[PDB]
């Protein structure tokens, strides 16, 4: 009776959030077919936050494919749990978006965007309590990126009482399909700032780094990257997904996590990539940061912590105040009790203990000054931009976009100098 | 004079209970009133905003159309 | 005669309640039917458990309360646990969706959706009495239900029935059990906005219980469930003057003319004694003289204080079990040669007794020994301001930023409401410390 409306929208949207959906599957105890065949009561009881039920009593994720060209969406269907989806849900296009912001955003995007719209209705007009919507994308495309942006917009017209969550992905010069990314980014971010309700960081810097220099894999996939990304995606929606004496859903995230709007941007991190000691230190170690960032470099405002398996309540309890108390300079003392702690019972597949992190912290700044670093090399020199104009747009818009994301540089600088006398 | 000094007594105290309770109506439905008016304006803000969008996104598709 | 009903709100509200209602129908021989095989009075009654019992024609003893939140998954194990045959499903009320952590919805946005059904089923209870005294009020402080929610019931039933009284049971937040980093936001506000529409609350501070569960009872990390059965033990002692009688029990509103000296003044500073497992108390017999003891020990406090370090306005001892007055009396002598508790020079210094013969119990499976005799004691002291201080000082830290501030505006609150309530706030940190203060 708290739904959640997901979204995937391009390349990287469509196999994160399919390797999302296997994850959560077998972590529920639902099959390709979409019945339960499980263990637990507990992986039935908040069930229908992501599943739908139906005939032949099966589960059928509350799940949007969209695209602007049918390739990612066939490896989808053709995959396992492919048929698990619901075939009304795929809606796609043909001509593409050519990794070109301004085609997701303003033009293909936006001949294909209604259809969407429709499905989204469709979804959540079944829903007794809608919480709000999550998408699935990357900010590097022009699908994910400029179509996303637009959806995330127009779903806000229809449902602006409703929470908007994104995870988002960053593009990172090592593994980079392009050129103009960091235009499609900059400009992404730019819509991100204004519209979503909160934005899991996710970036490929980072876990191109924890392949490469941690798990030693001196030529990672994007299936190796992926499976870090499905590991958090299943640990950030963990408290979501089971019964807890917290409760969590969307907004009691978001008014936990997020203490003025535009600075909604989270850093996550796993451990690992064992007891709880090892798992609380390595959980906050720039090295398990899924974005590209030292947390050393800036101050915690907010930080949600959840760990997962059978383990001491009282140790939990003792090792995250001892990180608190040993490391207090980098957590905001204007914001008193910033840290919060949850535990499931239930480990994710594969492991016995693990621990999700999720950060507002200051120092995610850095990620979003690469970002500007980039763009603004190009840019200046007027470099590749008859490819935006090409639409329609105005150079204007991009100095816009520009400008909004050195303010909100300058903004985490300002609340991390802030003191409380 | 004592007996109407009584009637005096308990009428203020019938006066005060009720001024209590009147106050506390009135003060009720003005925050109501003012509740539902901020809220209100911050949703109209937010859609327009949006809807503004909407219309510059009309003059970056009719602007690529004149350009041929 | 004499009724009271109790409204529970919030989770923290419900699972208290829980708790309560569970302990009274062991207390009165209350089965999870309702039945009660010692009442002949079939279909109603006039005995001291009609105050929170209304009877029916078959025979079922049903709780004159309610049960609301702003979402279902709390009370659903209500309607479908042990006890579920004890209420009518028209006292459990729900909604679908919660406060989110936020007052403005409490209050306002979500709560302003359900005000009316739940004043209407609260007054199909009130309809049932013959002389209703007043509301209980069980409550989180840091909720946006138990904050905003209750505020708003409170100043409708300010409307609804007059002056006629109302007590509070308010949860005072602590960071071991916390669940938002806005609950000093919704404390003040919900200090500030209920401040005029009661007259005696009973803070509890988790942070206090908890304590007290790990230190008397051993019990390593303390759940929800432990607190509330500890609570429940603390809430019984104070109304069992309402539910039993005897020659020495001594009603609630005689010690409430003690214990609030002016009306801003009501928030009285509980102590429970013993708290002791089954293990502890094995070959233990304490003394009226040893709980007595005990209930001056600022670690049986329900809030975190030092009263040595304020001053008292009253002092109450309400004792139940096997106890008698000589050994109070002996006791009270002791502790008065013992002990300098000292008062403002505006009020006595007598400690005022009550005692209900009606020894207490336990529930099932739990960690608490059941002992022949207990002790709450209720004082007023200017030591509990404190408890506002530290709320006041977490307030301060986030809002002199801004913080989190944006997620009520966006509900339709003003700036204007915050600064009023934490004037509101530093005004009665001022009183405290002036009624404490010498006469001329
Ligand atoms: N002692 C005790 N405290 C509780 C319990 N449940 C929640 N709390 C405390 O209550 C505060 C949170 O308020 P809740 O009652 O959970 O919130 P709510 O009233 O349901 O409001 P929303 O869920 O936001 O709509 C926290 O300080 C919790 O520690 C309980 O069962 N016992
Ligand atoms: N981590 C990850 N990144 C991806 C994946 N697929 C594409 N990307 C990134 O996506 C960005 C380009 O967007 P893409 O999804 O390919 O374009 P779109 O289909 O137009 O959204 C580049 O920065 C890629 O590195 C994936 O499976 N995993
Ligand atoms: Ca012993
Ligand atoms: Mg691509
Ligand atoms: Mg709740």
């Amino acid at each position: 009776m708290r739904e959640i409306v997901h979204i995937q929208a391009g390349q990287c949207g469509n196999q994160i959030g399919a390797k999302f959906w296997e994850v959560i599957s077998d972590e529920h105890g639902i099959d390709p077919t979409g019945s339960y065949h499980g263990d637990s009561d507990l992986q039935l009881e908040r069930i229908n936050v992501y599943y739908n039920e139906a005939t032949g009593n099966k589960y059928v994720p509350r799940a949007i494919l969209v695209d602007l060209e049918p390739g990612t969406m066939d490896s989808v269907r053709s995959g396992p749990f492919g048929q698990i989806f619901r075939p009304d849900n795929f809606v796609f296009g043909q001509s593409g978006a050519g990794n070109n912001w301004a085609k997701g955003h303003y033009t293909e995007g936006a001949e294909l965007v209604d259809s969407v719209l429709d499905v989204v209705r469709k979804e959540s007009e079944s829903c007794d309590c809608l919480q709000g919507f999550q998408l699935t994308h990357s900010l590097g495309g022009g699908t994910g990126s400029g179509m996303g942006t637009l959806l995330i917009s127009k779903i806000r017209e229809e449902y602006p009482d409703r929470i908007m969550n994104t995870f988002s992905v960053m593009p990172s010069p090592k593994v980079s399909d392009t050129v103009v990314e960091p235009y499609n980014a900059t400009l992404s971010v730019h819509q991100l700032v204004e519209n979503t309700d909160e934005t899991y960081c996710i970036d490929n810097e980072a876990l191109y780094d924890i392949c490469f220099r941690t798990l030693k894999l001196t030529t990672p996939t994007y299936g190796d990257l992926n499976h870090l990304v499905s590991a958090t995606m299943s640990g950030v929606t963990t408290c979501l997904r089971f019964p807890g004496q917290l409760n969590a859903d969307l907004r009691k995230l978001a008014v936990n996590m997020v203490p003025f709007p535009r600075l909604h941007f989270f850093m996550p991190g796993f451990a690992p990539l064992l007891t709880v000691p090892e798992l609380t230190q390595q959980m906050f170690d720039s090295k398990n940061m899924m974005a590209a960032c030292d947390p050393r470099h800036g101050r915690y405002l907010t930080v949600a912590a959840i760990f997962r398996g059978r383990m001491s309540m009282k140790e939990v309890d003792e090792q995250m105040l001892n990180v608190q108390n040993k490391n207090s300079s980098y957590f905001v003392e204007w914001i008193p009790n910033n840290v919060k702690t949850a535990v499931c019972d239930i480990p994710p597949r594969g492991l016995k203990m693990s621990a999700t992190f999720i950060g507002n912290s200051t120092a995610i700044q850095e990620l979003f000054k690469r970002i500007s670093e980039q763009f603004t090399a190009m840019f200046r020199r007027k470099a590749f931009l008859h490819w935006y104009t090409g639409e329609g747009m105005d150079e204007m818009e991009f100095t816009e976009a520009e400008s909004n994301m050195n303010d909100l540089v300058s903004e985490y600088q300002q609340y991390q100098d802030a003191t409380a006398d | 004079e004592k007996r109407e000094h009584e009637r005096e007594v308990i009428q203020k105290a019938i006066e005060e209970n009720n001024n209590f309770i009147k106050m506390a109506k009135e003060k009720l439905a003005q925050k109501m009133e003012s509740n539902k008016e901020n809220r209100e304006a911050h949703l109209a803000a937010m859609l327009e905003r949006l809807q503004e969008k909407d219309k510059h996104a009309e003059e970056v598709r009719k602007n690529k159309e004149l350009k041929e | 005669m004499r009724e009271c009903i109790s409204i529970h709100v919030g989770q923290a509200g419900v699972q208290i309640g829980n708790a309560c209602w569970e302990l009274y129908c062991l207390e009165h021989g209350i089965q999870p039917d309702g039945q009660m095989p010692s009442d002949k009075t079939i279909g109603g009654g006039d005995d001291s458990f009609n105050t929170f019992f209304s009877e029916t024609g078959a025979g079922k003893h049903v709780p004159r309360a309610v049960f609301v939140d702003l979402e279902p998954t709390v009370i659903d194990e209500v309607r479908t646990g042990t006890y579920r045959q004890l209420f009518h499903p028209e006292q459990l009320i729900t909604g679908k969706e919660d406060a989110a952590n936020n007052y403005a919805r409490g209050h306002y946005t979500i709560g302003k959706e359900i005000i009316d059904l739940v004043l209407d089923r609260i007054r199909k209870l009130a309809d049932q009495c013959t002389g209703l005294q007043g509301f209980l009020v069980f409550h989180s402080f840091g909720g946006g239900t138990g904050s905003g929610f209750t505020s708003l019931l409170m100043e409708r039933l300010s409307v609804d029935y007059g002056k006629k009284s109302k007590l509070e049971f308010s949860i005072y937040p602590a960071p071991q059990v916390s669940t938002a980093v806005v609950e000093p936001y919704n404390s003040i506000l919900t200090t500030h906005t209920t401040l005029e529409h009661s007259d005696c609350a009973f803070m509890v501070d988790n942070e206090a219980i908890y304590d007290i569960c790990r230190r008397n009872l051993d019990i390593e990390r303390p759940t929800y469930t432990n607190l509330n059965r500890l609570i429940s033990q603390i809430v019984s002692s104070i109304t069992a003057s309402l539910r039993f009688d005897g020659a020495l029990n001594v009603d609630l509103t005689e010690f409430q003319t003690n214990l609030v000296p002016y009306p801003r003044i009501h928030f009285p500073l509980a102590t429970y004694a013993p708290v002791i497992s089954a293990e502890k108390a094995y070959h233990e017999q304490l003394s009226v003289a040893e709980i007595t003891n005990a209930c001056f020990e600022p670690a049986n406090q329900m809030v975190k204080c030092d009263p040595r370090h304020g001053k008292y306005m009253a002092c109450c001892l309400l004792y139940r079990g096997d106890v008698v007055p000589k050994d109070v009396n002996a006791a009270i002598a002791t502790i008065k040669t013992k002990r300098s508790i000292q008062f403002v020079d505006w009020c006595p210094t007598g400690f005022k007794v009550g005692i209900n013969y009606q020894p207490p119990t336990v529930v099932p499976g739990g960690d608490l020994a059941k002992v022949q005799r207990a002790v709450c004691m209720l004082s007023n002291t200017t030591a509990i301001a404190e408890a506002w201080a530290r709320l006041d000082h977490k307030f301060d830290l986030m809002y002199a930023k801004r913080a989190f501030v944006h997620w009520y505006v966006g509900e339709g609150m003003e700036e204007g409401e915050f600064s009023e309530a934490r004037e509101d706030m530093a005004a009665l940190e001022k009183d405290y410390e002036e009624v404490g203060v010498d006469s001329v």
